């Protein structure tokens, strides 16, 4: 509608931000399953321990 | 010398088109577009588009080069720094690493 | 933080792109509604911070801050849009962007990883908040009161900027993380006393420390209402926050460089409290009275125990919606007679009943009254000053007292006795004064319920 | 976020940050090395080069 | 001038500056400067009145002064080393006279006393290319003989024109003169840094041309030259003083704007050669410039000063003024420090 | 002197709108604006703040930490050893100077 | 081509266009003296553009629709209330003579651009030469103070300086009982509240300081009322000169490329008329030229820049 | 027909849009030539 339009770009700057803050997660991967604390064998279905 | 990009610079990755600072450099192209706009008086959202896009494109076409001499000048520092480290060894030495048991720390008390 | 950064951001198109009659309405609806995912942040655990990425990082100290900064702009528009009705349509917005462009420049301060990043949108802060007062501000003092408020932040800050791009080439990095493991204490020479110094010096320009402290009452005298609010609700914190990080460094050095400090705070606040039995101006009454407030989160940052830790977020949390609150109370009467002048209109009780009942609440609440968080803030720095030195609960005790005395004699004054007999313009409270009133004390109020969550890392 | 997820991408963010200071340390050591030596591409000032001298049999033999 | 004349004069303005930074040979450096003043002087006289011959004939002096001290550095460095080639300078006599006649060129304190003068007495496109284009060809001949450069002597130089520049600005109500004092007082950055990192230099020279650019041709926008004139840009242009106000405080060094950018970088250079003392007594005397400059924003944008009754009639006419480059100027004057780790490919 | 416009008379917003909530001169606006504040400052924020607040899980693990030293405390009393010791770090572990 | 360097470059060169006929001619007189009818018949007969005298619209007439724009937007500038009330204390009078001079100039700018692009010469009614006889005669009843007649002539100094004089200026000289009687009867209310001493002053001005000073420059033609009927006695006197005098004589295709770059651009051409000398008459505040300036964007077709005005029909605005 | 006087911008100067949208084209052809040449020149040099 064209008058409810400015609505949603405060709501989309959210969902853009929480998709670009979970990329941010995907070059910070060096260490999954390999700390000390965490480190453990993979699930029969798991792929990665966290995303 | 006096190249912008000597041919040695073609190792490199490319910068992705979608490079957070294109992206950037592209942003500052088009509120110079709309700087224009409102300069003249013209209404700054609408009007000229074929105006605003040539801003945009400069703006990228510029700034892509920009970063591609950006990249290869640090890739350059590092391959000076680490050819220099390694023809002298005497001067970088590995150093002898202590655990915090070994190693005395004063004790400084908040009371 | 992105899903901070890019909403707050979006705010901007929404107010230039909204209809001209609706600018107040969006942009009140959407900052509020960024300020409830803000709570999202509350994810802290017991060990760790909650490291978003290279950037940023959030912990138990700027989540509480975050939490404030973004629930103040919607509360910061309901107290502008009625003194800016008359300004056209295109500087209202430029007015919004300020507002919007602080919030952004502060929430990435408070959630800035590397020290040298946190500089310079500590730094930008001031560009949107000069604006705010010079422009906006009504008086012909406001240009003066822009220069302190820059010249004063900028003498400090610069020092500062040495000193951190110094550490940096010394340490190899001011990434906040990185220092809390490479940390090395600070020996004793003339060079380390100044390095300290310039560490120091800008953060308690803006707390403000007293005899540096100047420049705010002078600000807040010329600022608009919405630039009082942010200026004594987060502004102010920057400094708090600035130290509360950067002490981490300067062990052992400050057992000895805070004396003279902790002399100018403990001293300090009774003074301004004293001052502020004498005030003539409302605005001004309450710009000595944070600088008293202030003066205790000075003292408890500098004695660094996991007590005073936790009383100085209490207090600046709180400090930061009472402060708020009574600048919104001073502007609702200004907004009447026009006038700051606190003895010109009297027995406002009798004329407006329910406004009366936020200034009581208000005023509990700025002397610390138990179990509020304001009292609870105060407390735990109180316990720990004891340990530092017996003796200090002398002058924590004094200061109690007048702190009732002057925060009940503005309350006296203004709400009681006789009405002025030629002020007959003192219309019926508006609904927005009342919600705006009420978005303050209950988020306060409701704090007690559950301090853990503003008192900060060492908690 | 699960605490793993966070703890672990600490650590990620931790090795990077403590990499970029150990090379933020070495580059301030190399150039103060190659500043007082002159032996490395940088603080590499030009002298002038062998390549204008003239060695053809002049007008005269002593030269 | 005839428009074909014009353009040639330009081009040799241009020429001259760029023997000067193309020549190995000391001779062609030398002439550079020759042919570069030349071409200059014509439109330093091209509104033919009393004061534009009085700021070409200061000009004059000044500049071939220079040139002969440069001449003499010259053969002095023949006479002990036997070549011409353009590099360090083979004499600490030679080395002294050459850096002298460069700053007498650039107009650094003390050999400052011209720049305010002639600036204001010739036209804005005029000081545009006196503030800017000719800062290039003796900023390019320091960035060569830096390596046998006085250390105390162009620090010293580097001082004085922070200070002379800082508070020259301050009594100032003449735009022209206002321009010129910050010039030196930003000349003074420049040289600090070149000691260190002469790449810092090129930084600080390149940011500086393009917030001068920007501010010299919004004043040509409006035909502006004091102080007074510039306040009633509100009630014509209001745009025009928002970008005036956000260009000065880049030129003011204040974060998050672009002109942070070359204050930022140089202070680090600074202290990572153990300088401490001296990037933080010069941080501090910038402080005077952003004072001087926080007081035009108040009279331009900041607050509305009186207007005049014949100004209705301008609002009936748009500007027709080129303002070329202005859009693009502007931006770069005031967002690039996201951009920042971009210095590189001046290395 | 000059010439300036008069100061304008400060306006009343209840004069023209009694049921004026304070926003806007139009009332249309002016019950949306009180609309948007009062949903989503008290219904919203507030209330299901406060509610998200109440329910943190385990906000800083305090309750985990009660549950673990119970576990210790159980622990360490049934096989007789001391329920805390001076040293934090094991004394084998260290290697003093001198 | 849009005027510039590089038309002027490529042979757009004013020396080409102008012919003999290409002249400047301007019709003085006093009140009521006949030069509205004499400058339109010189006009015709001799194919030049007629310029209607500069009044308080002038500036309207030339932008937007061209029609009038309302009063507060010339800043209440009114004749009416000059023969009103010429003493008001409202600084009335000055505040009109300097945006009459501002309209001369504006004026004066349009018709050396229409000479100096067509080749077509023009024939005004007074000038930026002539305005002054009215500020004198103003002075002189005591109608404006002397710190007025200081900042007009500020202001003529660096305006009048840039431009030419006219070729041909064309007196009618009719003496002031006469006028006197040609006021009452052509029965304008305002008007008839002259006072002779007010015309006596106008003529005093004229042959005082203004037709001297233009015979040292220019071709000086005077004619009596009766004269001045036989426009075409006047015409053959026109054509019948010889142009020995001034500086146009001097002009050449460089110069007048210098000064087609002026004219055009008209906001440099008023630059000057509001230097920001503080006269009480001439000073507007801010608050109140702050909320002018708003309503005059509101006018339609103000908004934007000519061309970029939804609101009047224009079109292709997304590829202009 | 509202402006008394024809506007300089009253119509579009087609030529002047014609060289701006040609530019425009151009530029983003070249780019992307450019970036595709050099993706795969350091593929080779690299051997992937
Ligand atoms: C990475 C660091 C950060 C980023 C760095 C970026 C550096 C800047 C990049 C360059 C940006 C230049 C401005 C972009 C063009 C925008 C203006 C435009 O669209 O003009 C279209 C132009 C005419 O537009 P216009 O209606 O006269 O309006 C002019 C603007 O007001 C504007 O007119 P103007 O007076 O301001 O002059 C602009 C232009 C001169 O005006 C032009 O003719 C456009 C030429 C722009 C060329 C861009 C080349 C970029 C690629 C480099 C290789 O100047 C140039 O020639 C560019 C040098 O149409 C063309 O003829 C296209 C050019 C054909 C060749
Ligand atoms: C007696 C009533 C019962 C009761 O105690 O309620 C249950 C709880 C307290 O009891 P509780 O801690 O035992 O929790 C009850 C739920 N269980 C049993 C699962 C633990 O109440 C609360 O916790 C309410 C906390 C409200 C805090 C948030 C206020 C709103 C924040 C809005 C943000 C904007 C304001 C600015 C904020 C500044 C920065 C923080
Ligand atoms: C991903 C999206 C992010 C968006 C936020 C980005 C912010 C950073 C970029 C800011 C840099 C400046 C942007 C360019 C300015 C263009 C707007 C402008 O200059 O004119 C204002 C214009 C006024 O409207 P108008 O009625 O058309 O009058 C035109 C007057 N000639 O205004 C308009 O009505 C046009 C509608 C858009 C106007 C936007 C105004 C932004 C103001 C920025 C303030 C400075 C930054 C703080
Ligand atoms: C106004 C005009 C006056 C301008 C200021 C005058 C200069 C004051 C300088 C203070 C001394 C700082 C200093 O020079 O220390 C140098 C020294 C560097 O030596 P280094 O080898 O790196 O480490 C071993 C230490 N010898 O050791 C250091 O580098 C440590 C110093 C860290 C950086 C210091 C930052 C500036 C300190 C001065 C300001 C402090 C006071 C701020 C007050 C502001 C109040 C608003
Ligand atoms: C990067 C910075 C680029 C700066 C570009 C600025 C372009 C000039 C300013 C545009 C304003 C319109 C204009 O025409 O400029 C004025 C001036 C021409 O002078 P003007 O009075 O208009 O008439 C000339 C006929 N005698 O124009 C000129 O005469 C040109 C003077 C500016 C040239 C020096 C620019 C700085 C050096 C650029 C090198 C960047 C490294
Ligand atoms: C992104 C990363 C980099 C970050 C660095 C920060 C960059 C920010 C600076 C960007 C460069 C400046 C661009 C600002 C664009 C300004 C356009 C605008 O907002 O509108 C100006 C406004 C329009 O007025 P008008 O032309 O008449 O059109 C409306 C008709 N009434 O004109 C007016 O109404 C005048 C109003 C009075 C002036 C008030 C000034 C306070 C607002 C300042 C906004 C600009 C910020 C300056 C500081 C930077
Ligand atoms: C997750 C995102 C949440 C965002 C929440 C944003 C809240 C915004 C509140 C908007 C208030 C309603 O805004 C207003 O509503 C009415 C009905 O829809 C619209 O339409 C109105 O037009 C005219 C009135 O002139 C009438 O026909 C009638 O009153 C109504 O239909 C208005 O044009 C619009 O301005
Ligand atoms: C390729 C680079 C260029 C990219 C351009 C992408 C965006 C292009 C947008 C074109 C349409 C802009 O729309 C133009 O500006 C605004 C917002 O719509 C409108 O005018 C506006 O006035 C006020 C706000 O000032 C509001 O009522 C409302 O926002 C709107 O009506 C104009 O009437 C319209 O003509
Ligand atoms: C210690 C760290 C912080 C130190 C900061 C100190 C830097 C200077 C801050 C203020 C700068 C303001 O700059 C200038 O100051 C003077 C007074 O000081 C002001 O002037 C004001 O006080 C003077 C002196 O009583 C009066 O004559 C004047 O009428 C009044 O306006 C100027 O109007 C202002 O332009
Ligand atoms: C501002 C004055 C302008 C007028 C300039 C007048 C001309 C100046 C002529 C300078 C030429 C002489 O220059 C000077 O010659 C002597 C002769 O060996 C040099 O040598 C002298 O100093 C060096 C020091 O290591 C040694 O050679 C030796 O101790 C001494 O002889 C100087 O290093 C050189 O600086
Ligand atoms: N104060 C003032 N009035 C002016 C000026 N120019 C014209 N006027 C007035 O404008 C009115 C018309 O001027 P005239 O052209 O001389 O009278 P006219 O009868 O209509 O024209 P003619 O028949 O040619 O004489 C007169 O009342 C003039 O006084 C001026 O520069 N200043
Ligand atoms: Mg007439």
């Amino acid at each position: 509608v064209r008058d409810h339009w400015v609505h949603v770009l405060v709501p989309m700057g959210f969902v853009f931000g929480y998709y670009l803050d979970r990329k941010n997660d995907e070059k910070l991967t060096a260490f999954r399953n390999k700390s000390l604390l965490y480190k453990r064998e993979l699930k029969p279905n798991e792929e990665v321990t966290w995303k | 010398t006096f190249q912008f990009l000597p041919d040695e610079a073609r190792s490199l990755p490319p910068p992705k088109l979608t490079d957070p600072r294109l992206a950037f450099v592209g942003f500052l192209g088009y509120c110079s577009g709309l700087i224009d706009n409102a300069i003249r008086r013209r209404p700054v959202l609408l009007a000229g588009l074929h105006r605003q896009l040539l801003y945009i494109t400069s703006f990228v076409f510029v700034g892509y080069y920009l970063l591609k001499r950006q990249d290869y000048m640090y890739a350059v520092r590092d391959h000076d720094m680490f050819s220099y480290i390694k023809s002298h060894p005497e001067d970088f030495p590995e150093k002898d690493k202590k655990t915090y048991g070994e190693v005395f720390e004063e004790f400084h008390p908040v009371r | 933080m992105l899903k901070y950064i890019i909403p707050t951001i979006m705010l901007m198109p929404l107010t230039w792109l909204s209809k001209n009659n609706m600018i107040w309405v969006n942009s009140t609806a959407h900052s509020l509604l960024i300020s409830f995912t803000s709570l999202l942040l509350m994810n802290q655990f017991g060990d760790n911070s909650l490291n978003f990425s290279l950037l940023f990082f959030s912990d138990s100290l700027s989540t509480p801050l975050l939490i404030l900064t973004m629930w103040l702009l919607p509360l910061m528009l309901m107290a502008s849009q009625h003194h800016l009705s008359k300004e056209n349509l295109t500087r209202k917005k430029l007015f919004i962007t300020m507002l919007i462009s602080l919030q952004l420049f502060l929430i990435m301060t408070f959630t800035a990883m590397e020290l040298i990043l946190f500089y310079i949108l500590f730094e930008a802060t001031l560009v949107p908040t000069l604006i705010i007062i010079t422009r906006w501000g009504n008086q012909t003092e406001r240009l003066n009161a822009g220069l302190y408020f820059l010249f004063y932040t900028l003498a400090g800050s610069l020092p500062l900027l040495v000193a951190l791009i110094y550490i940096q080439n010394t340490v190899g990095s001011l990434n906040f993380l990185m220092l809390q493991y490479w940390v090395q204490p600070v020996h004793n020479s003339w060079s380390n006393v100044f390095m300290w110094l310039a560490c120091m010096m800008a953060f308690m320009v803006k707390m403000p420390l007293y005899g540096l402290h100047l420049w705010l009452p002078k600000a807040h005298v010329e600022a608009p209402i919405a630039g009082s609010m942010v200026l004594a609700a987060v502004l102010l914190k920057l400094g708090g926050y600035g130290m509360l990080r950067i002490t981490l460094i300067l062990n052992p050095m400050t057992d000895f460089m805070a004396y003279p400090f902790i002399m100018l705070s403990l001293w300090g606040m009774i003074m301004t409290s004293s001052i502020c039995l004498r005030q003539t101006d409302l605005k001004s009454l309450i710009a000595y009275s944070s600088v008293s407030h202030m003066a205790l989160v000075i003292v408890a940052i500098l004695i660094q125990t996991p007590w005073s830790y936790m009383g100085a977020t209490a207090l600046m949390i709180a400090h930061g919606l009472t402060s708020s609150m009574l600048f919104c109370l001073a502007n609702s009467n200004y907004e009447r007679i026009h006038s700051r002048t606190m003895i010109l209109a009297r027995g406002l009780q009798t004329l407006l009943p329910l406004m009366a009942t936020w200034w009581l609440l208000a005023s509990l609440t700025n002397l610390a009254l138990p179990p509020t968080i304001n009292l609870i803030g105060e407390l735990f720095v109180v316990m720990s000053t004891f340990s530092w030195s017996n003796i200090t609960i002398i002058l924590m005790g004094v200061n109690m007292v007048i702190t009732a005395l002057y925060s009940l004699y503005m309350l006296i004054m203004t709400q009681r006795g006789k009405y002025t007999y030629h002020i007959n313009n003192i219309s019926p409270s508006f609904t927005r004064e009342n919600a705006l009133m009420s978005l303050h004390i209950l988020p306060l109020l409701l704090l007690t319920l559950n301090p853990k969550i503003i008192l900060g890392p060492l908690y | 976020d699960g605490p793993e997820k966070n703890y672990e991408r600490t650590m990620a963010i931790l090795q990077i940050e403590a990499e970029k200071a150990e090379l933020r340390l070495k580059e301030l050591e190399v150039r103060r090395l190659m500043r007082a030596r002159g032996d490395g591409p940088w603080f590499h000032y030009p002298t002038i080069d062998k390549e204008l001298i003239d060695h053809s049999p002049k007008a005269t033999p002593d030269n | 001038m005839n428009p074909i004349i014009f353009i040639i004069i330009l081009l040799t303005i241009m020429l001259g500056t760029i023997i000067v930074m193309i020549s190995s040979h000391w001779l062609l450096v030398w002439i550079g400067f020759e042919m570069n003043m030349l071409a200059i002087i014509p439109i330093m006289m091209k509104n033919h009145n009393p004061r534009a011959t009085e700021a070409s004939t200061k000009y004059f002096l000044t500049q071939s002064t220079a040139s002969m001290l440069l001449m003499m550095a010259v053969i002095i460095n023949l006479m002990f080393s036997g070549q011409w080639t353009v590099m360090k300078l083979f004499n600490p006599m030679a080395s002294m006279l050459m850096t002298m006649a460069l700053a007498m060129k650039l107009g650094m304190a003390p050999f400052h006393f011209w720049v305010p003068e002639v600036t204001q007495g010739i036209p804005l496109s005029s000081g545009l290319i006196l503030l800017t284009w000719q800062k290039l060809a003796p900023m390019s001949v320091l960035y060569q003989i830096f390596p046998s450069i006085n250390l105390n002597l162009i620090l010293t130089l580097s001082v004085l024109s922070i200070l002379i520049g800082g508070w020259g600005g301050l009594n100032q109500t003449q735009l022209r003169k206002i321009m010129a004092y910050s010039s030196i007082a930003h000349m003074g950055w420049m040289t600090a840094v070149l000691p260190y990192n002469p790449t810092m230099t090129l930084l600080n020279l390149i940011i500086y041309i393009i917030m001068t650019s920007t501010m010299f041709t919004m004043f040509m926008a409006n035909s502006t030259t004091t102080t007074l004139s510039l306040s009633h840009t509100w009630n014509k242009t209001p745009i025009m003083t928002v970008l005036i106000l956000a260009t000065l405080l880049s030129m003011g060094g204040l974060p998050p704007l672009s002109g942070f950018m070359p204050k930022w970088m140089i202070i680090q250079e600074m202290t990572k050669n153990n300088s401490i003392i001296l990037p933080t007594f010069m941080a501090i005397t910038a402080l005077l410039n952003l004072y001087f400059y926080m007081r035009l924003t108040y009279s331009t944008t900041l607050t509305m000063f009186p207007s005049t009754n014949n100004m209705k009639m301008k609002w009936q006419f748009p500007l027709m003024k080129k303002m070329t480059f202005l859009p693009t100027m502007v931006v770069l004057s005031t967002m690039m420090l996201p951009l920042t780790p971009m210095l590189s490919v001046l290395e | 002197r000059w010439q300036e416009d008069p100061e304008p008379e400060d306006e009343n917003l209840y004069e023209k709108n009694p049921d004026s909530h304070g926003y806007d001169k139009d009332p249309a606006v002016d019950i949306w604006n009180m609309r948007v504040v009062f949903f989503f400052g008290f219904s919203i924020v507030l209330v299901l703040g406060s509610t998200f607040v109440a329910y943190l899980p385990d906000y800083r693990m305090q309750e985990w930490a009660r549950r673990e030293a119970e576990r210790l405390v159980k622990y360490r009393e049934a096989h007789g050893l001391p329920i805390m010791e001076s040293n934090c770090f094991d004394p084998s572990k260290i290697q003093l100077p001198e | 081509l849009q005027y510039g360097p590089l038309a002027y470059i490529l042979g757009e060169k004013a020396t080409k266009k102008m012919t003999e006929k290409s002249k400047l001619i301007t019709v003085d007189g006093n009140i009521c003296s006949g030069k509205s009818k004499l400058a339109k018949e010189i006009a015709e007969k001799l194919g030049l553009k007629h310029f209607p005298e500069a009044g308080i619209h002038y500036v309207d007439s030339t932008t937007g629709d061209g029609k009038p724009l309302p009063v507060q937007f010339s800043g209440n500038c009114s004749l009416e209330k000059f023969y009103d009330d010429p003493k008001s204390n409202d600084g009335n009078s000055y505040r009109l003579q300097a945006w009459l001079y501002a309209s001369r100039l504006l004026q004066y700018a349009d018709a050396l651009e229409h000479l100096l692009s067509t080749g077509q010469g023009v024939v005004l009614e007074r000038s930026i030469y002539s305005d002054f006889v009215f500020l004198e005669a103003m002075y002189r009843q005591g109608f404006i103070r002397k710190q007025c007649v200081d900042h007009y002539n500020q202001v003529k100094k660096v305006t009048i300086c840039e431009y030419l004089p006219p070729h041909v200026v064309v007196y009618v000289d009719v003496p002031v009982p006469e006028v006197q009687s040609r006021i009452q009867k052509k029965g304008n209310p305002h008007e008839m509240k002259i006072t002779s001493a007010y015309l006596q002053d106008i003529e005093n001005a004229y042959k005082g300081t203004f037709l001297p000073e233009m015979s040292e420059k220019c071709e000086v033609l005077q004619y009596s009322a009766w004269e001045a009927q036989d426009a075409e006695k006047v015409v053959e006197d026109i054509e019948y000169l010889k142009y020995d005098k001034g500086p146009w004589l001097d002009q050449n295709d460089r110069k007048l490329h210098k000064l087609r770059m002026l004219v055009q651009d008209k906001l440099e051409v008023l630059n000057y008329t509001s230097i920001p000398v503080f006269l009480p008459e001439v000073t507007v505040g801010a608050h109140q030229s702050d909320q002018v300036f708003q309503e005059f964007t509101e006018l339609p077709g103000r908004k934007y820049r000519a061309g970029y005005n939804e609101d009047v029909g224009d079109k292709w605005i997304w590829l202009k | 027909k509202f402006y008394i006087q024809e506007p300089p911008h009253g119509s579009p100067n087609w030529l002047k849009v014609g060289l701006t949208l040609g530019t425009s084209v151009f530029l983003w052809i070249y780019l992307i030539k450019q970036h595709n040449e050099d993706v795969l020149e350091y593929k080779r040099r690299n051997g992937l």
